[PDB]
């Protein structure tokens, strides 16, 4: 689709969680 | 008549910051310099001062890009409400972003970066995206924005910086139907928030390097130039991309960021990569000819500074705050003692690349 162009504009579907070693916790989408 | 900006450590170190392609190496207006896992990634080495995302969600919407990004892709929502800030939560029940700069230092400690920008870039860089299912990780990194007023570090989850055109986005509710609202970057100088947008790759290697390394500030009383016939010749409005009159100094600053030839990686019509090349430098000055102030955008990498009272040389990366040229090189500069009159003489030195005149008594 057009969404060829949206990825090509920097759009990226995030992953549910993150890990951060500075806080050493897992952060997830609520 | 050798060039001191190339030659001398104090002057060279400064002038080096103004090779944007070399020190930044990516689009400024839109920074999509890298690609990872089949996506485009904010990559630029220098942080960008005053950059913000203007949005065009309808008035009812808060229209702030630092708002929690839209959490669950909503059906009754078109366009999708929120902003760009990562909306994830820690187990602690604490929001992933934004975080205080206080919180950072305490947890980071002595080993961590000195600058708060360094600190926030590293937050972003430190972050690994994970799938709880199918335990999977990504090397993909997201751009941070740092609010200098309040001292908060935001990590975004939206690497996009520009969205334009009614096939793809809605301006101000129109055409209603469409999920995404239009947005574009803009240099903004509010007193209420003071934003700095950067790649997470500012943090790669030494996170405090930008400070010494990048064209962070505007320069007062100077004009970008090439060095010709033993002297520094200001780029003239004749080789400039555009040199329109400009009401004030801060107006020139915003114009360079946004002008239609500034280094930018946004897709034309396709992942274009500017490598930092573009109309990124500008001179602000009062024409001796009919005295209308001019903003003079250039694409030529300056290699010296012509000093001039009341002038300002700005770049698309840098702050709006003016700052002095180096007046001398500590290492090389021999202190000069003025004539001894009244048994007192002024004596001139080079503490931190500036002239400190302190008056002494010869007798």
């Amino acid at each position: 689709d057009i969404a060829q162009f949206l990825t090509d504009s920097g759009m990226k579907a995030i992953e549910d969680c993150s890990w951060n070693p500075i806080m050493q916790q897992m952060a997830c989408v609520v | 008549g050798q060039n001191p900006w190339a030659t001398t450590t104090a002057f060279a170190d400064f002038m080096k910051r103004f090779n944007i392609p070399q020190v930044h190496g990516s689009g400024i207006f839109v920074d999509l310099g890298r690609d990872t896992e089949g996506y485009r990634e904010v990559g630029g080495k220098c942080p960008v001062f005053g950059k913000a995302i203007q949005m065009h969600q309808p008035a009812e919407y808060s229209n702030n890009f630092l708002d929690d990004a839209p959490t669950s892709n909503d059906a009754s929502k078109k366009p999708l409400p929120g902003g760009f800030n990562n909306p994830q939560v820690y187990t602690s029940g604490q929001k992933f972003s934004p975080i205080d700069d206080s919180l950072l230092q305490e947890r980071l400690g002595t080993a961590g970066p000195k600058t708060a920008i360094g600190r926030c870039a590293l937050y972003a860089y430190s972050t690994i995206a994970v799938n709880p299912s199918t335990n999977y990780t990504s090397t993909y990194k997201y751009p941070f924005v740092y609010d200098a007023v309040s001292r908060k570090c935001y990590v975004l989850s939206v690497s996009a910086q520009l969205l334009k055109g009614e096939k793809y986005c809605s301006v101000n509710g129109t055409p209603s139907g469409l999920t995404w609202a239009c947005f574009e970057p803009v240099k903004e100088k509010s007193s209420a928030r003071a934003l700095v947008y950067g790649s997470a790759f500012v943090a790669e290697g030494n996170p405090d390097a930008w400070q010494s390394a990048c064209p962070n500030d505007a320069v007062k009383d100077a004009l970008f130039g090439k060095w010709e016939d033993g002297q520094c010749v200001p780029f003239d409005t004749k080789t400039s991309v555009q040199s329109d009159q400009a009401t004030n100094k801060e107006e020139c600053w915003k114009r360079v960021f946004a002008n239609p030839l500034v280094a930018s990686d946004a897709p034309t019509t396709s992942s274009p990569k500017s490598g930092g090349f573009g109309a990124n430098w500008a001179n602000f000055y009062l024409e001796k000819e009919s005295g209308e102030t001019i903003c003079a955008i250039f694409d030529q990498v300056p290699d010296c500074f012509a000093p001039i009272t009341g002038a300002v040389a700005y770049t698309a990366l840098g702050s709006s705050t003016e700052v002095n040229l180096p007046q001398c090189d500590s290492a090389s500069f021999i202190p000069i003692e003025g004539p001894c009159n009244n048994c007192v003489q002024v004596v001139t030195e080079c503490v931190g690349n500036q002239f400190d005149q302190t008056s002494k008594a010869c007798c």
